[PDB]
């Protein structure tokens, strides 16, 4: 709902105490990266976590490679890092037709 | 007075081990027995350096 | 608009002197690409995620 | 290790214990009957699985 942001000023939703399911938030989803630093990308909706903290932004595609911890581009050095000591995920969608 | 017995280069040991299962969100954990070994040494060197 | 110069004012006490940025633009594509970023914590609150 | 060559019916016996590995044999006193006594602790290092 709403403009996506950008990677700096990214939108984050706490998540704690509630059901969420992925398979009723990506069957919406036209995803063209879907990777997890440090952490495995299948099993993100399975398991049970404490809390997920998700900030949602607008990124392309084109500047994909930006993302990881261990780039050295403007993203990791102002724009958004991940946690090092948590477990991280990247996922770069695009709207369905 | 003795020189048969030396020294290591360093002390070392572990400060974090457990097991990680192929879903990988889920930690299994490992313990150590009566001196016993954990299978973390058996990736582990020597000598940590 | 590509590189935008930004400024602002800092008071001594947090550092001092001008806080500078530039904001770059990658321009809207055929269609929009949005990105998350996802962090879970096992220990941080209680396990009902 | 030696022994003799018969055509009567015996046991051996496998185990690991924590001061090693237990091998028991009847063919050195029980040849005629046949239950398991040691003879053999082998210096293990650790559990075998
Ligand atoms: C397989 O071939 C072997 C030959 O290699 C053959 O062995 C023979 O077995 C008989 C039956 O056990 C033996 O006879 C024994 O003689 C001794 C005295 O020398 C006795 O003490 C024995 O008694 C034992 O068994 C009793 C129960 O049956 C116990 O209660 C008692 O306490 C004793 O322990 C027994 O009478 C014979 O000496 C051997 N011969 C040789 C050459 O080893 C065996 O019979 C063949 N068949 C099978 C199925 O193994």
């Amino acid at each position: 709902s709403g403009t996506p942001p950008q990677v700096y000023n990214f939108k984050r939703l706490v998540f704690t105490n509630c059901n969420y399911n992925l398979t009723k938030l990506l069957s919406l989803f036209s995803v063209n990266d879907f990777t997890c630093s440090q952490i495995s990308p299948a099993a993100i909706a399975s398991n049970c976590y404490s809390s997920l903290i998700l900030d949602y932004f607008s990124y392309p595609l084109s500047m994909k490679s930006d993302l990881s911890v261990s780039s050295a581009g403007p993203i990791s050095q102002f724009n958004y890092k991940q946690s090092f000591s948590n477990p991280t995920c990247l996922i770069l969608a695009t709207v369905p037709h | 007075n003795l020189t048969t017995i030396t020294k290591p280069l360093k002390y070392s040991y572990i400060n974090k081990c457990s097991r990680l299962l192929s879903d990988d969100r889920t930690e299994v954990p490992q313990l150590v027995n009566a001196n016993q070994y954990s299978p973390c040494v058996s990736i582990v060197p020597s000598t940590v350096w | 608009e590509d590189g935008d110069y930004y400024r602002k004012q800092l008071s001594p006490l947090e550092g001092g002197g001008w806080l500078v940025a530039s904001g770059s633009t990658v321009a809207m594509t055929e269609q929009l690409q949005m990105g998350f970023g996802i962090t879970v914590q096992y220990g941080t609150d209680t396990n009902s995620v | 290790y030696n022994i003799t060559e018969d055509e009567i019916l015996e046991w051996f016996g496998i185990t690991q214990t924590a001061q090693g590995v237990h091998l028991f044999s009847s063919r050195y006193v029980d040849l005629y009957g046949g239950n398991m006594f040691q003879f053999a602790t082998l210096p293990v290092y650790d559990t075998i699985k």
